[PDB]
């Protein structure tokens, strides 16, 4: 799974992560991708860990948005519209060619999962 | 608890 930016591979923090395939400049747009959006209890417990939330909805990204992993020193960062519908990560700093793409989950995330370690 | 979802 890859494009001309970024590829998907097996990531040192766990499981599958996004890296860069060329080199970024601080604050350049990593992806843009459309996203399901629906009320946060309409979604099981499949994706529990992949998608993103604000207030009572919910929102599975398309694209490498749900594929991004987190770390508490990120080299970039996303945001979603209104309605939650499309999402983009912007790098928060100049970014390397095979260097992994990380964005901030948010603390809770983690403090509601104590039992998983955060590398 | 999910993911943060930051405003534009
Ligand atoms: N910094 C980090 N440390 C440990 N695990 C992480 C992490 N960032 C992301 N993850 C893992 O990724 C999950 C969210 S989904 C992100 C993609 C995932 N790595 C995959 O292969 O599908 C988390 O719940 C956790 O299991």
């Amino acid at each position: 799974m890859f494009n001309d930016r970024v590829i998907v591979k097996k990531s040192p923090l766990g499981g599958y992560g996004v890296f860069a395939r060329k080199s970024f400049e601080k604050g350049e747009l990593v992806e843009e991708c459309l996203c399901i959006v629906r009320h946060n209890d309409d979604w099981g417990t499949a994706l529990e860990d992949y998608l993103f939330s604000r207030k009572n909805m919910s929102a599975m990204a398309l694209g490498f948005g749900a594929i991004f992993n987190h770390s508490k020193d990120p080299n970039a960062r996303h945001e979603l519209t209104a309605g939650l519908k499309r999402m983009r990560i912007f790098t928060i700093k100049p970014i390397a060619i095979g260097e992994e793409i990380t964005i901030s989950y948010g603390d809770d995330y983690w403090l509601s999962r104590p039992r998983l370690t955060q590398n | 608890a999910r993911k943060s979802a930051p405003a534009t």
